[PDB]
RNA sequence: UUGACAUUGUGAAGAGACAUAGUUUCUUUACUUAUUCAAUGAAGCGGAGCUGGAAUUCAUUUUCCACGUUCUAGCAUUCAAGGUCCCAUUCGGGGCUGAUCCGGGUU
RNA sequence: GCUUGUGACGGCCCGUGAAAAUCCACAGGAAGGAAUAGUUUUCAUGCCAGGUCGUACUGAUAACCGCAGCAGGUCUCCAAG
RNA sequence: GAUGGGGAAGCUCCGUUUCAAAGGCCUGAUUUUAUGCAGGCCACCAUCGAAAGGGAAUCCGGUUAAGAUUCCGGAACCUGG
């Protein structure tokens, strides 16, 4: 016959088929378990006198929290571990290189109760 | 001894151009179908100062023959060119100030700026404010055209090499005395770091061929050989004469 | 007609963006494309020595078609046929006490370069087919001389790959015939005759003929309207 | 300020006539007249050079 | 920087020897494929032919130019509207033409 | 009045005094769309979400650099009678 | 300052869109179904480089031994969905 009709002076790399991997063997054997779970997210209460106050007067729980954990994970794992409902989480990094959470509960839950349910005073 | 000043200029540290504010490279339209068979029209949409350049630039707007869009070119504004004027670029274009035409298409005596050395090199000769080339003839077989450059030189280029009709705007700029160090200061501040200039005769030997002595003096002929070597050439290089030029110069 | 309007377009510079055209002549091809094409050009523009350039005289499709249909009977054993063969003679020979001749004398096309060469040297070949390809052209070029000095009739065939197909390879670079079954004896005689007169008989003349030196048509039409006008006015 | 123009309704960004939020409406009048006259005199050129092709 | 050798090939004219057949070597000037330089989102190159027409015909064409844009700071994009042929009539949609042929050497 | 902001102007230059992200608008009209009911979320109201790291204090005749709690050095904003 | 490249015995030097087959968006086609092909595009050729440049949007009151345009209270606004 005859030759193809190219309207463009440019020649682009033909669009070839890109196959997905079908590995003859598995990458890592067993998959790693959950690296940040609710028990690893929130490490201890923070029982400082001045944090204690925030529990009585503020309806805020004060937690030492994993440096790897964000507002989300600190909120979900508080909800999951303590049964409670969280208004907003504020976090900060302590000067000793540990992350502190101020967890403000909704007015439906009473932190002071929920604090000395878990057993600190 | 040290590396003298004119040697350091070559590695371009503090000596590169101060380019930040410049409007762009000034070029003729790429030499295409329209220009070499026909002509093509555009409007000068602006004429604007270029930092570190003595002559204005003309931003000229053309349609794109092969696609729906506007392609903007930067010419060097020829004197008398004005905003809103229509500019005609092509072999068959008429001869008026501002149009771009192949040298082969204009009679001798035509005065033309920003003229290409080879055809399509998007312009070379006579771009500084006030300059221009003249056509002093054509040799249609092996088609050439002969031009007199601003230097006084005569040169023969291809008849397809494009000029633009007229002279470049901003002429007479060199007639006005700088009057003071700062006016020169602010001048080179937008060009390159060439200013001010220490006399190599006020340096120490380690610094310059002219350096040192218990009096300031050059100590040996300041005319240096073409065949001299880097670090030697400071002076009047390859000078075939010297002293105050008495008598009219004006190439024959 | 009705609400429709004929309103043609002026594509004449100065106006009307150009339409889409076949720029195929202007395409900027991948480097690898430009090389294989410029290699071809570069091979034509240089004067080609006569011991190359005796190629490009390929056999012609007619004569070759007769030569491929004859050769195609003589294909070598396929893997199936040979496995099929062994089971025959394996049983029949080791049992029925045949001489290991429970199989017939084969008639097949010879091939492989080092094979065919010692054949030509031993004068056992009655026809040799040489490819016009073979990029290390050295592997081949001496075969016209060899076949000539040994009196073997040969032909330069388009398609080194087509020599492959008849022999069950991708590319065979040579195919040769030595044996023939008497049924095919008479066509080979006529096939060798036509081929002999297109190659071997011409060879001593071709050896003096340099090839190439061919201008590109931009330069061919150039001097064709130079050497037309300046001489004949 | 430029990103604030996405927080405001389109009638703060335009005036009604064509080329509304774009050209200054004396400039639109200019390119209305100029359009009409140049399309008209274009016709004046077609028929005059059509005569030149008939008479010559 | 200067010379020689290599990269280094093709013509043609002219000098030069076995001593006025052509293998050869240099000077001139041709060649383009090596090498080198410019340009471009490699876009209109080369060859031909239509139409025009200046042209003067020494049988008839022997040729050379051309061969869509210049009062205006507008508009120029949807394979193009038109024409025509197809699908089995649905809305959609495709050829050819519009936009002349030939050679893929981007110039 | 003082400090500051800002406007409309004027002087100056062989100096005519960045870039990009980003946002909007226009020209275009591809297309999609109603009467037994379609189109509209650049109009109003309404629902959800907004991660990571810094955030203390000094900034100096004692928290910086000068071997130091050194008469030195080290960028800036506010400014009463 | 990576990359196709090009130098360099080599550590590396050059080049930054450079002589490179350099990539991805809007939707259609699926009603084996999850996303291949269908058009049409766009050919932009890394990236790093500003806690004084550019830049989406928050205010007042109150509170601490020490935090605040960040908390509490009230009242807003921006971006995405
Ligand atoms: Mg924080
Ligand atoms: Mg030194
Ligand atoms: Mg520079
Ligand atoms: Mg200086
Ligand atoms: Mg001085
Ligand atoms: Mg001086
Ligand atoms: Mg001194
Ligand atoms: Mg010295
Ligand atoms: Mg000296
Ligand atoms: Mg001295
Ligand atoms: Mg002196
Ligand atoms: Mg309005
Ligand atoms: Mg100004
Ligand atoms: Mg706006
Ligand atoms: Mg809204
Ligand atoms: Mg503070
Ligand atoms: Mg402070
Ligand atoms: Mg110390
Ligand atoms: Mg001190
Ligand atoms: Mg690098
Ligand atoms: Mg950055
Ligand atoms: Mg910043
Ligand atoms: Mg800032
Ligand atoms: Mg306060
Ligand atoms: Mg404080
Ligand atoms: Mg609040
Ligand atoms: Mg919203």
């Amino acid at each position: 016959k005859a030759l193809k009709v190219r309207t463009s002076a440019t020649f682009r790399l033909p669009k070839t088929l890109k196959l997905a991997r079908a590995p003859k063997y598995a990458s890592k054997a067993v998959p790693h378990y959950n690296r940040l779970d609710s028990y690893k997210v929130i490490e201890q209460p923070i029982t400082s006198e001045t944090a204690m106050k925030k529990v009585e007067d503020g309806n805020i729980l004060v937690f030492q929290v994993s440096m790897k954990a964000n507002k989300y994970q600190i909120k979900k794992a508080v909800k999951e571990l303590y049964e409670v409902d969280v208004l907003k989480v504020n976090t900060l990094v302590r000067p000793n290189g540990t992350k502190k959470a101020y967890v403000r509960l909704t007015a439906d839950y009473d932190a002071l109760d929920i604090a000395n349910r878990i057993g600190y005073i | 001894g040290r590396v003298i000043r004119n040697q350091r200029k070559g590695a371009g540290s503090i000596f590169t151009s101060h380019t930040r504010l410049r409007q762009g490279a000034a070029k003729l339209r790429t030499l295409d179908y329209a220009e070499r068979h026909g002509y093509i029209r555009g409007i000068v949409k602006q004429i604007v100062h270029d930092s570190g350049r003595g002559a204005p630039l003309a931003k000229v707007v053309f349609r794109d023959p092969y696609k729906y869009r506007l392609r903007e070119e930067i010419f060097i504004a020829n004197e008398g060119v004005h905003t809103g004027q229509f500019i005609y670029a092509g072999k068959k274009a008429s001869l008026n100030v501002g149009n771009v035409l192949p040298l082969g298409s204009v009679p001798e005596g035509t005065i033309v700026s920003n003229v290409e050395e080879k055809p399509g090199d998007r312009g070379a000769l006579a771009r500084a404010s006030g300059n221009y080339v003249i056509i002093i003839g054509h040799n249609p077989d092996e088609n050439k055209t002969r031009v007199r450059l601003p230097s006084g030189a005569k040169k023969v280029i291809s008849s397809d090499a494009r000029g633009v009709i007229g002279v470049i705007a901003g002429g007479g700029r060199v007639d006005k005395p700088l009057l003071k160090a700062g006016r020169a200061f602010h001048k080179y501040r937008l060009k390159r770091n060439s200013w001010p200039k220490t006399r190599g005769v006020a340096m120490n030997p380690v610094d310059h061929p002219h350096g040192g002595g218990n009096h300031q003096h050059i100590g040996k002929a300041s005319t240096i050989s073409r065949g001299a070597v880097s670090g030697q050439k400071a002076g009047l290089i390859a000078a075939r004469r010297t002293g105050l030029l008495r008598g009219s110069q004006k190439t024959q | 007609n009705p609400l429709t309007h004929s309103t043609p377009k002026n594509f004449g510079i100065g106006q009307a963006v150009q339409p889409k055209r076949n720029l195929s002549r202007y395409v900027k091809w991948p480097e690898y494309v430009r090389v294989q094409r410029q290699k071809k050009i570069l091979s034509i523009r240089l004067k080609v020595p006569p011991t190359i350039a005796q190629f490009q005289y390929t056999l012609d499709r007619n004569t070759a078609a007769e030569t491929f249909k004859l050769f195609n009977k003589y294909r070598p054993e396929t893997a199936a046929e040979k496995k099929e063969r062994l089971t025959k003679e394996a049983a029949a020979v080791a049992e029925g006490k045949s001489k290991q001749d429970a199989s017939p004398k084969p008639y097949a096309v010879k091939y492989g370069l080092n094979h065919v060469v010692a054949l030509i040297e031993n004068k056992k070949a009655k026809l040799v087919l040489i490819a016009n390809d073979v990029d290390p052209i050295e592997l081949v070029v001496f075969l016209p001389a060899l076949c000539k000095k040994m009196g073997v009739p040969y032909a330069i065939v388009k398609g080194k790959a087509r020599l492959g197909t008849l022999v069950n390879q991708k590319t065979s670079a040579v195919a040769a015939l030595t044996e023939v079954r008497a049924e095919d004896e008479a066509a080979l005689a006529k096939l060798v005759s036509t081929i002999d007169a297109n190659f071997a008989d011409k060879y001593d003349e071709v050896k003096k003929h340099w090839g190439g030196g061919i201008l590109g048509n931009k330069a061919q039409a150039k001097m064709d309207k130079r050497a037309k006008n300046s001489d004949s006015a | 300020r430029p990103r604030q123009y996405a927080t405001v309704s389109k009638t703060h960004k335009t005036v009604s006539r064509a080329y509304g939020g774009s050209r200054c409406a004396n400039c639109v009048k200019e390119r209305i007249i100029r359009a009409f006259l140049i399309e008209e005199q274009k016709i004046v050129k077609k028929v005059v050079k059509e005569q030149t092709e008939a008479a010559k």
